[PDB]
C-alpha cells in the first residue's frame, strides 16, 4: 500500500476528503484548529496514489503527504 | 444485494476476470424518478425509479458515479465490496456518514504531531525499519 | 439535335410524371403560395408547382438526349 | 480624448511597446549598416 | 584595441544602460500599489525619465554600491531547506 | 419553422476600453498577473469561446464574426500575392518563353550581403525563384501584363477591408440571433448553389470567353502583345469564332438542346495539351460547366421556407438497422448545438480533400508550364499534403473536444456514437493488432532486405530480381484506366492521367507525365503508408473514444480536455488526456507524412521526370534507381538523404545560400524541441528558483513570479519546434535539389 | 564528449591526409561540420553494402543504421 501522513499545521477545510476518489481520506474531530477537525487515512488500502488530496491541500508545504510504497492490484489502479 | 440493474444494452467497459478471481464491488441507490446517467465504463444507462444495483470493476467506479449522483441529488449511494467467497462488506460510506462530515466516533489515524519539515533525516533513520514519516 | 415537337412532347410527358410523383409522394406540398385553381392544380403551392416542373425539366433533358444519343430523336 | 487614453495603454503593453521599440532598434542597426557596412572591427589611427 | 577593446567597452556601456534602467524601472513601480499591472503595461511616464536619465548608470551603480542599496541581505531573501 | 433574419441591434460598444485590458475575456485572466503563466494563459484561452462564455449565441456570434478577420487576413495574402506578381515580377518576361525563364516575385534589398539571393533567373531579372505557382496560375487565367494583376490586387485589398468591414459590422452593429445559425439546410442550399455552383458557373463563363481564346492563341504561339485584351473577345465576336466555330449559332441551340454545336469549346479529350503539358481549358470549362449544373441541383435537397426538401433530422432518424441501434438519431443535435462537432467534420474532411487535390494536381496537371515545372510540382504536392495532414490531426482534437465538453449522454443513447462507445475496446485492440501486423509486414520487410544485402544475399531479398512483391490489384485498377477511352469510357480519346499509361508526353524536352510503373518498392512504400496511417489513427481514436474515460481514470470528464496526469498513482498516469493524444499523434502524422512526400520525390525524379531525347528515349533525373534502392533502408538514407542533399550543402557563396542556412536553422530547432519533450518543469522551476535567488539579491525580481511552462505548455512547445524544425528541415532540402536538378 | 570527438576526428583526420587548410579553413562555421565532416566522411560508410555488392564495411554500415535505430527508439 501507500502511505498517507496528517501533519499538524491541518486547518480541517475538507478539500483533501472531497478530492479522493478512491475514499482514503475523512474528517474527525479535533481540538487544534478553528474548524475543529483533522483529515485521516484508515483506508490507505485503497490510495491508488494520484495526488488530488496534496493538490486540494491549500496550507503552505502541504498538510497531507502521500509516499508511494508497495504497489497492489488496488494502488495499481487496474480493473483486471 | 437488493436492486435493478439498470438498463444498457452491455458493453466491453464492464467486468472483467478480476471478478469472478479476486474483487468485486457494487453501487446501490435509489432514485426519484427513472434517467438516464453516463456509466463509469463509458455509455449511457437508465436508472431505475426505486432501488438500483450496479456491478462494478473498482472502488473508484463507484466513487465516480456517486459523484456524478450528486448532480441528480441522489445521496443515499452504497457501496460494497465482494470477495469470489460470496462474502460482501460494506465500505461506503463506512461510518453511516459521508466522510466530509465530522462524525464522532472517527479516531485519528497516521497523524504526526508535528509540521512537516521536522520529519528525521534519512541517515538518523538508517539501516532500521522505520522511514522518516513514520512518528 | 434540331428542334421538333417531339421534343416538346417528351419534355411536356416528362413534367407530367413529374407532377404526378409530386402529387403522389411530396410530403408538405400545400405550401404558402398557393395556385388560383387548386383543383385543376390537385392543391398546390406555386414553389411545389415549379418543383415539379423543374424536376421534369431535370427528366426532360436526361431523355431527349439520351435518345439522341441512341438514334431514336 | 478618452479613448487615445485608452490607445496609449494598448501601445504601453509588454507585445506592442516591445515591437515599435525593437522595430526602432533593428531600423537604426540597419540603416546603420545600410550606410557604413562591413566594420568586422573598429580601425585604429 | 579595435578588435575586442573597443566593442568590449561600447557593449558594456549599452548593457549597462539597459540592465540599469530596468533595475530601476522595477524599483520605481514596487512601491504604486499595484506593481503586476505596470509591468505589462508600462508607465511611460515613470519609464521614460529613467530611461533618459539611464547614461550615467556607471556613476550610479557606484553610489549604488558604496552606500549599501545595490545589494539585499542573505537573510531578506528567500531560500530552501539544506 | 422557418428561416428567417432576426438580428439583435447594437449587441457590443465598439470602444478602446478592453485593449487596455488584457484578459478581459476570462473572469480569471481579468484580476491580472501574480506569476508568468498567467501571460502564456492569456494566449491559450484567447479563441476558446467556450471558456469566454457559456452563451451557445454570442460563441456563434463571436466565431461568425471571427471568420470576417481571417477572410480579411487570407484575402490580403492573396492580394500581396497578386501584388508581387504585379510590381516585383519577371511574369511579363515568363509569358514569353515560359520554358527557360524562372517564376520570380521577391527582389531582396542590398544590404548585409543578401543580394546574392537575387540569383539569374532569367528574362532579364534577380530574384528568388518561386515555387507557389502563381505564374501558372495568373496564365490559365489568362492574364497577358501587369496592369491586370493590379487591378487585381487592387480589387483583393478593397475585398479585403470589406471583409474586415463585415466583421465590425456583425459583431456590433447587426449579429445574428442563435436560430440564425442553425438554419444548416438554409446554409447547405445557399453554399452548395451560390457559394459552390453559381461560382463554378461564373467560372466557366470567365473559362469559355477569356482564359480558353487568350490560351489557345498562346498556345498556337503568336505574341504576348498581340493576343487582344479579352474584352475584345466580347465585343468583336468574330474573334471567337476564327478560334472556336462554335459561337456562330448563338445561345439558340442551348436553349434547344442542341448542344453538340458547342463541342468545339466543351470538349472530352481527357489527356493533356502537348503544347503546355496542363489540362484542357475546353475540358476545364466543360468540367465547371457540369459540375456547376449538378451543384446547383444539390443544392435543391433541404427543405427551407416552402414546404419541399428534406429535413437532415428525418433523413438521419431513417437510417437505422439491425445492427446499430437507433442509428443516427442524435447526431443532429450534436452537430446543431456543438461548434466542435461541426470543426471536427469539416476540418477532417477538408483535411482530406486537400491530400486528394495533391495527389490530382500532380497527376493531371490543370496549369499551363505546371508539369514541367518540377520545383512548382514537389512544392505544391508536398504543401497539400501537410494541409492535410495538420488539418486532419486538427479534426481528431475537435473531436475529442466535443466528447468531453458537449456530449450529452441523452441526446446519444443507443445511437451509433453511443454503441461506438460501448465497444470501444474492441475496436482499439483490434486497430492495436492491425497497427502490430502492418509494421512487422512493411517495416520489417526493409529489415530483412537490408540484413539480406548487408549479409551478401540478395536472392533472399523482397525485391524485383528476388522474391517478388508485385502490387497486382494496383497494377490492374491503371490497366483499367489505360483501356477506358473508347472501351468503358467511349467518348474520351486519352486517358484521364498519363500517370496509369497512355504515353510519354513531353513538352520543352522535358517529361511532363508519364506511366508510374509499381513494383515491389511501390508494394513496401504503400504499405509503410497503410502502416503510419493507422497507427495516427489509432493515437488519435483512442484519444476521442477515451476521452471522457478509461478502465484506469473513470472521471476524466471531469478533469477536461487538456490536463497533464492525475498523478503518479495507479502506476503513472501521464498524458491520459485527450490532448495528449492530439500531441503524440502530431509526431505519428509528421512520420507519415515525411515518408508520403519523401516517396514521391523520388519515385517521380527516379520514374517520372527527365529528359526526353529526339529519338523519343526518356532519362529520368535519378536514373531509375528507385526499383532497387528504395527497398532496404541503407538505400534510402545513401541513395535519397545523403545524396541528393548534396545541393542544399554544397550552397554557401551562391543564390540558394538561404536554403542552406534554412537546412541548419531547421535541424537547430528541430533539436532545440527535444529539451522540451525530455525534460519535465520540475527541473526548470527549480532551477528558476535560484535565478530569482540572485535576483532577489540584486534587487530585481518582478512582481510578476517566474514560472516554469506547464506541462501542457511544455509538450505543446515541444511538439512545434519538432515539427517545425523536420518540416523546415525537408522544406530546405526540397527547395535546394529540386531548383537545381529539376 | 560528442562535440570533443567530432573535433579530434576531423583535426586529426585533415593531419593523417596532409590537409590541415580543410579543418583550418572549414571548422569556423557550421555548414563546414556538416558538410566537410559529416557527409564527406560518410560516403564510404553507407556504401559498404549496396545494390551491386559488398565489402567489408557491410558491418559497419549496418551497425551505423542500427544505431540510429536504437537511438531514434528512445
Ligand atoms: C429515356 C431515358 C434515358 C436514356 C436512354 C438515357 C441514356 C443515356 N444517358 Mg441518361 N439520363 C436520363 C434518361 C435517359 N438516359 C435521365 C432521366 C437523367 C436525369 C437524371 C439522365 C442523366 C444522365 C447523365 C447525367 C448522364 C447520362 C448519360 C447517358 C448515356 C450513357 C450512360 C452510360 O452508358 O453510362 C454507363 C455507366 C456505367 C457504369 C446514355 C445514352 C451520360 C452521358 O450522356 O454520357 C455521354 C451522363 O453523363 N444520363
Ligand atoms: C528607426 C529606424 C530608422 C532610422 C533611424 C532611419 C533613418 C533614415 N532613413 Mg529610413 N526606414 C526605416 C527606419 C529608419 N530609417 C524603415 C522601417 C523603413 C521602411 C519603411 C525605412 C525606409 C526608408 C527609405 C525608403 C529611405 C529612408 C531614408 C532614411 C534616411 C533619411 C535621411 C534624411 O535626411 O532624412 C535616414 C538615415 C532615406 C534615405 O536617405 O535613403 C537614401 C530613404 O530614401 N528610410
Ligand atoms: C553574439 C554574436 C554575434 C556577434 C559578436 C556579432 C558581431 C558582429 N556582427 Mg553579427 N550576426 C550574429 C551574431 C553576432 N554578430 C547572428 C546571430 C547573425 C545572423 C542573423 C549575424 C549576422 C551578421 C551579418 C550578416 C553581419 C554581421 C555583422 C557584425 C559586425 C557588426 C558590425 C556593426 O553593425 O557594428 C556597428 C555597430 C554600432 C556602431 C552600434 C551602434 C549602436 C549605437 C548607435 C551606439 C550608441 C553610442 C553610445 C560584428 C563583427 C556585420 C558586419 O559588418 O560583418 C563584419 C554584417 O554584415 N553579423
Ligand atoms: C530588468 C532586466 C533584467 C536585469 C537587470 C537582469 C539581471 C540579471 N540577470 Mg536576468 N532576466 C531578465 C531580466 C533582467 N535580468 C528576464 C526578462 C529574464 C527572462 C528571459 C531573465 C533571465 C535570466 C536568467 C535565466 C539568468 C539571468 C541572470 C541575470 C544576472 C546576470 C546577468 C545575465 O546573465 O543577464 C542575462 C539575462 C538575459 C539574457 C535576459 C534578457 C534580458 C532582457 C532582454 C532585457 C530586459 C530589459 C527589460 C525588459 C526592459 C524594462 C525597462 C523599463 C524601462 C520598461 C543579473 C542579475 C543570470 C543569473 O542568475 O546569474 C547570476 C541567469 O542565469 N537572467
Ligand atoms: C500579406 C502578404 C505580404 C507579404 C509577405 C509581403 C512581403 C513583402 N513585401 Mg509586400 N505588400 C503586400 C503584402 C505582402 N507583402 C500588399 C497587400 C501590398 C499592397 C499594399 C504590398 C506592397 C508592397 C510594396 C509596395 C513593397 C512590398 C515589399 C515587401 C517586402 C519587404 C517588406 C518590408 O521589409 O517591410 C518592412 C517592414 C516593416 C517596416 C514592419 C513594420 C513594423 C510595424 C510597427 C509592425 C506593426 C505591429 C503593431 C500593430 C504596431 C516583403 C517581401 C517591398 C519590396 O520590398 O521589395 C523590394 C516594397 O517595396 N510590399
Ligand atoms: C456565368 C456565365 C456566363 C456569362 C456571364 C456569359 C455571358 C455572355 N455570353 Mg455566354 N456561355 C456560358 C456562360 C456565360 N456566358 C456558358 C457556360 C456557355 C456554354 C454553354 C456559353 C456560351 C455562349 C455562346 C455560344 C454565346 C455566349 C454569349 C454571351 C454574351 C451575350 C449573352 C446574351 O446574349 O445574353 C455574354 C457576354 C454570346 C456572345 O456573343 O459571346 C461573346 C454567344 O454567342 N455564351
Ligand atoms: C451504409 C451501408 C450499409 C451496409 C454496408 C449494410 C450492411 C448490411 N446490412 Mg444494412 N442497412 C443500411 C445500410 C447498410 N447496411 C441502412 C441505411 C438500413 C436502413 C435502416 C439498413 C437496414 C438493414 C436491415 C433491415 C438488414 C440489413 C442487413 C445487413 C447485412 C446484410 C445481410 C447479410 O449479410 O446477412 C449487412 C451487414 C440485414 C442483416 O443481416 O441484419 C441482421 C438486415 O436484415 N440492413
Ligand atoms: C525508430 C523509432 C521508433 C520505433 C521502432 C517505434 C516502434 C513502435 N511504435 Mg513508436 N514512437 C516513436 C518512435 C518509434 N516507435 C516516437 C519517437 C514516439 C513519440 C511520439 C512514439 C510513439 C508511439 C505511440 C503513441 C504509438 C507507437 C506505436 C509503436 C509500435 C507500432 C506498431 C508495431 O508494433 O509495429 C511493429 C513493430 C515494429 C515495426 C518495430 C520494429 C520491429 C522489428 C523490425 C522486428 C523485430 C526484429 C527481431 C525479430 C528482434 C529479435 C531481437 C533479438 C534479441 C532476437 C511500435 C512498437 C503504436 C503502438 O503501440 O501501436 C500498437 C502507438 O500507439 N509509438
Ligand atoms: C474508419 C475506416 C473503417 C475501415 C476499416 C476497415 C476494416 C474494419 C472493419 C471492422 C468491422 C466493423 C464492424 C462494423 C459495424 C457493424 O455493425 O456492421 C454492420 C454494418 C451495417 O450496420 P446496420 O446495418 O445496422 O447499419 C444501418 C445503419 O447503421 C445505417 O447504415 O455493416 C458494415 O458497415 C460493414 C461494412 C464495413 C466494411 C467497410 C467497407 C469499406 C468500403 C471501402 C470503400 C472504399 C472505396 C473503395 C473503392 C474501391
Ligand atoms: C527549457 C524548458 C523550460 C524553461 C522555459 C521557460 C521557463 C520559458 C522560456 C522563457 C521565456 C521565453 C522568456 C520570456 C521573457 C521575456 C518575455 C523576454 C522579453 C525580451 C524582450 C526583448 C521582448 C520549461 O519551463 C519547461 C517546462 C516543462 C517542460 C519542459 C520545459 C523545458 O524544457
Ligand atoms: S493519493 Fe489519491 S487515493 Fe490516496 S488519499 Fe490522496 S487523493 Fe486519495
Ligand atoms: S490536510 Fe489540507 S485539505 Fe486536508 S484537512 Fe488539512 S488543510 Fe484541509
Ligand atoms: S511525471 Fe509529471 S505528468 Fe507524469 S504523473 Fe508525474 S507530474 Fe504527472
Amino acid at each position: 500500500s501507500h502511505t498517507v501522513k496528517i501533519y499538524d499545521t491541518c486547518i480541517g477545510c475538507t478539500q483533501c476528503v472531497r478530492a479522493c476518489p478512491t475514499d482514503v481520506l475523512e474528517m474527525v474531530p479535533w481540538d487544534g484548529c478553528k474548524a475543529a477537525q483533522v483529515a485521516s487515512s484508515p483506508r490507505t488500502e485503497d490510495c491508488v496514489g494520484c495526488k488530488r488530496c496534496e493538490t486540494a491541500c491549500p496550507t503552505d508545504f502541504l498538510s497531507i503527504r502521500v509516499y508511494l510504497g508497495a504497489e497492489t492490484t488496488r494502488s495499481m489502479g487496474l480493473a483486471y | 444485494l437488493s436492486g435493478k440493474t439498470p438498463l444498457f444494452a452491455g458493453s466491453t467497459g464492464g467486468l472483467l476476470t478480476k471478478a469472478v478471481e479476486e474483487e468485486k464491488y457494487a453501487i446501490t441507490w435509489t432514485s426519484p424518478k427513472a434517467q438516464v446517467f453516463e456509466l463509469p465504463t463509458g455509455g449511457a444507462a437508465t436508472m431505475h425509479e426505486g432501488e438500483n444495483l450496479l456491478y462494478i470493476a473498482r472502488k473508484e467506479y463507484g466513487i465516480a458515479l456517486g459523484g456524478q449522483l450528486r448532480k441528480f441529488k441522489i445521496t443515499n449511494y452504497k457501496i460494497y465490496r465482494i470477495l469470489p467467497s460470496g462474502e460482501t462488506t460494506f465500505i461506503h460510506p463506512a461510518d453511516g456518514v459521508f466522510p466530509e462530515k465530522v462524525n464522532a466516533g472517527r479516531e485519528k489515524v497516521r497523524f504526526n504531531a508535528r509540521s512537516i519539515g521536522e520529519n528525521p533525516n534519512p541517515s538518523q533513520v538508517k539501516f532500521s525499519g522505520k522511514a522518516t514519516y513514520d512518528a | 439535335l434540331e428542334w421538333s415537337p417531339t421534343v416538346g412532347i417528351i419534355m411536356v410527358i416528362a413534367n407530367v410524371i413529374a407532377i404526378t410523383f409530386g402529387r403522389q409522394t411530396i410530403k408538405y406540398p400545400s405550401a404558402e403560395p398557393a395556385l388560383p385553381s387548386a383543383k385543376f392544380f390537385g392543391g398546390f403551392g406555386a414553389p411545389a408547382l415549379l418543383a415539379t416542373t423543374a424536376f421534369g425539366h431535370i427528366l426532360g433533358v436526361g431523355l431527349v438526349l439520351g435518345l439522341h444519343n441512341l438514334g431514336r430523336i | 480624448a478618452d479613448q487615445s487614453s485608452y490607445l496609449i495603454k494598448f501601445i504601453s503593453t509588454a507585445p506592442v511597446a516591445a515591437t515599435i521599440w525593437l522595430t526602432i532598434t533593428a531600423g537604426i542597426l540597419i540603416e546603420f549598416n545600410r550606410f557604413f557596412p562591413d566594420l568586422l572591427f573598429h580601425p585604429l589611427p | 584595441a579595435g578588435d575586442f577593446l573597443i566593442p568590449s567597452i561600447l557593449f558594456l556601456y549599452i548593457a549597462g544602460w539597459i540592465g540599469w534602467v530596468g533595475r530601476a524601472y522595477l524599483q520605481a513601480i514596487k512601491k504604486d500599489s499595484d506593481t503586476e499591472q505596470k509591468e505589462i503595461q508600462l508607465d511611460l511616464g515613470i519609464a521614460l525619465p529613467i530611461i533618459a536619465t539611464g547614461f550615467a548608470w556607471p556613476a550610479a551603480a557606484v553610489k549604488e554600491l558604496l552606500s549599501g542599496e545595490l545589494t539585499a541581505k542573505d537573510s531578506e531573501i528567500t531560500v530552501s531547506p539544506r | 419553422k422557418k428561416a428567417r433574419v432576426i438580428v439583435d441591434k447594437d449587441p457590443v460598444p465598439t470602444s478602446f476600453e478592453k485593449w487596455a485590458q488584457p484578459g478581459h475575456f476570462d473572469r480569471t485572466l481579468a484580476r491580472g498577473p501574480k506569476t508568468t503563466t498567467w501571460i502564456w494563459n492569456l494566449h491559450a484561452l484567447a479563441h476558446d469561446f467556450d471558456t469566454h462564455t457559456s452563451d451557445l449565441e454570442d460563441i456563434s456570434r463571436k466565431i461568425f464574426a471571427a471568420h470576417f478577420g481571417h477572410l480579411a487576413v487570407v484575402t490580403i495574402w492573396l492580394s500581396g500575392m497578386i501584388f508581387h506578381g504585379a510590381k516585383f515580377s519577371n511574369y511579363e518576361a515568363w509569358l514569353s518563353d515560359p520554358l527557360n525563364v524562372r517564376p520570380s516575385a521577391q527582389v531582396v534589398w542590398p544590404i548585409v550581403g543578401q543580394d546574392i539571393l537575387n540569383g539569374d533567373v532569367g528574362g532579364g531579372f534577380h530574384g528568388i525563384q518561386i515555387t507557389s505557382g502563381l505564374f501558372q496560375v495568373w496564365r490559365g487565367w489568362g492574364i497577358t501584363n501587369s496592369f491586370q494583376l493590379y487591378c487585381t490586387a487592387i480589387g483583393g485589398l478593397v475585398l479585403a477591408g470589406l471583409f474586415l468591414f463585415a466583421g465590425w459590422f456583425h459583431y456590433h452593429k447587426r449579429a445574428p440571433k442563435l436560430e440564425w445559425f442553425q438554419n444548416v439546410e438554409s446554409m447547405l442550399n445557399h453554399h452548395l448553389q451560390v457559394l459552390l455552383g453559381c461560382g463554378s458557373l461564373g467560372w466557366a463563363g470567365h473559362l469559355i470567353h477569356v482564359s480558353a481564346p487568350i490560351n489557345k492563341l498562346m498556345d498556337a504561339g503568336v505574341a504576348v502583345k498581340d493576343i487582344p485584351l479579352p474584352h475584345e473577345f466580347i465585343l468583336n465576336k468574330s474573334l471567337l469564332i476564327d478560334l472556336f466555330p462554335g459561337f456562330a449559332a448563338g445561345l439558340t441551340p442551348f436553349f434547344t438542346l442542341n448542344w453538340g454545336q458547342y463541342a468545339d469549346f466543351l470538349t472530352f479529350k481527357g489527356g493533356l495539351n502537348p503544347v503546355t503539358g496542363g489540362l484542357w481549358m475546353t475540358d476545364i470549362a466543360h468540367h465547371h460547366l457540369a459540375i456547376a449544373v449538378v451543384f446547383i441541383i444539390a443544392g435543391h435537397q433541404y427543405r427551407t421556407n416552402w414546404g419541399i426538401g428534406h429535413s437532415i433530422k428525418e433523413i438521419l432518424e431513417n437510417h437505422k438497422g439491425p445492427f446499430t441501434g437507433e442509428g443516427h438519431k442524435g447526431l443532429y443535435e450534436n452537430l446543431t448545438t456543438s461548434w466542435h462537432a461541426q470543426l471536427a467534420t469539416n476540418l477532417a474532411f477538408l483535411g482530406s480533400l486537400t491530400i486528394i487535390i495533391a495527389h490530382h494536381m500532380y497527376a493531371m496537371p490543370p496549369y499551363p508550364y505546371l508539369a514541367t515545372d518540377y520545383a512548382t510540382q514537389l512544392c505544391i504536392f508536398t504543401h497539400h499534403i501537410w494541409i492535410g495532414g495538420f488539418l486532419i490531426v486538427g479534426g481528431a482534437a475537435h473531436a475529442a473536444i466535443f466528447m468531453v465538453r458537449d456530449y450529452d449522454p441523452v441526446v446519444n443513447q443507443n445511437n451509433v456514437l453511443d454503441r461506438v462507445i460501448r465497444h470501444r475496446d474492441a475496436i482499439i485492440s483490434h486497430l492495436n493488432w492491425v497497427c502490430i501486423f502492418l509494421g512487422f509486414h512493411s517495416f520489417g520487410l526493409y529489415i530483412h532486405n537490408d540484413t539480406m544485402r548487408a549479409l551478401g544475399r540478395p536472392q533472399d531479398m523482397f525485391s524485383d530480381t528476388a522474391i517478388q512483391l508485385q502490387p497486382v490489384f494496383a497494377q490492374w485498377v491503371q490497366n483499367l484506366h489505360t483501356l477506358a477511352p473508347g472501351g468503358t469510357a467511349p467518348n474520351a480519346l486519352e486517358p484521364v492521367s498519363y500517370a496509369f499509361g497512355g504515353g510519354v508526353l513531353a513538352v520543352g524536352g522535358k517529361v511532363a507525365m508519364m506511366p508510374i510503373a509499381l513494383g515491389t518498392a511501390d508494394f513496401l512504400i504503400h504499405h509503410i503508408h497503410a502502416f503510419t496511417i493507422h497507427v495516427t489513427v489509432l493515437i488519435l481514436l483512442k484519444g476521442v473514444l477515451f476521452a471522457r474515460s478509461s478502465r484506469l481514470i473513470p472521471d476524466k470528464a471531469n478533469l477536461g480536455f487538456r490536463f497533464p496526469c492525475d498523478g503518479p498513482g495507479r502506476g503513472g498516469t501521464c498524458q491520459v488526456s485527450g490532448w495528449d493524444h492530439v500531441f503524440l499523434g502530431l509526431f505519428w502524422m509528421y512520420n507519415s507524412l515525411s515518408i508520403v512526400i519523401f516517396h514521391f520525390s523520388w519515385k517521380m525524379q527516379s520514374d517520372v521526370w527527365g529528359t526526353v531525347d529526339a529519338a523519343g528515349n526518356v532519362s529520368h533525373i535519378t536514373g531509375g534507381n528507385f526499383a532497387q534502392s528504395a527497398i532496404t533502408i541503407n538505400g534510402w538514407l545513401r541513395d535519397f538523404l545523403w545524396a541528393q542533399a548534396s545541393q542544399v550543402i554544397n550552397s554557401y557563396g551562391s543564390a540558394l545560400s538561404a536554403y542552406g542556412l534554412m537546412f541548419l536553422g531547421a535541424h537547430f530547432v528541430w533539436a532545440f524541441s527535444l529539451m522540451f519533450l525530455f525534460s519535465g518543469r520540475g527541473y526548470w522551476q527549480e532551477l528558476i528558483e535560484s535565478i530569482v535567488w540572485a535576483h532577489n539579491k540584486l534587487k530585481v525580481a518582478p512582481a510578476i513570479q517566474p514560472r516554469a511552462l506547464s506541462i501542457t505548455q511544455g509538450r505543446a512547445v515541444g511538439v512545434a519546434h519538432y515539427l517545425l524544425g523536420g518540416i523546415a528541415t525537408t522544406w530546405a532540402f526540397f527547395h535546394a535539389h529540386i531548383l537545381s536538378v529539376g | 564528449v560528442g562535440w570533443v570527438t567530432f573535433y579530434w576526428h576531423w583535426k586529426h583526420l585533415g593531419i593523417w591526409q596532409g590537409n590541415v587548410a580543410q579543418f583550418n579553413e572549414n571548422s569556423t562555421y557550421l555548414m563546414g561540420w556538416f558538410r566537410d565532416y559529416l557527409w564527406a566522411n560518410s560516403a564510404q560508410l553507407i556504401n559498404g553494402y549496396n545494390p551491386y555488392g559488398v565489402n567489408n564495411l557491410s558491418v559497419w554500415a549496418w551497425m551505423f543504421l542500427f544505431g540510429h535505430l536504437v537511438w531514434a527508439t528512445g
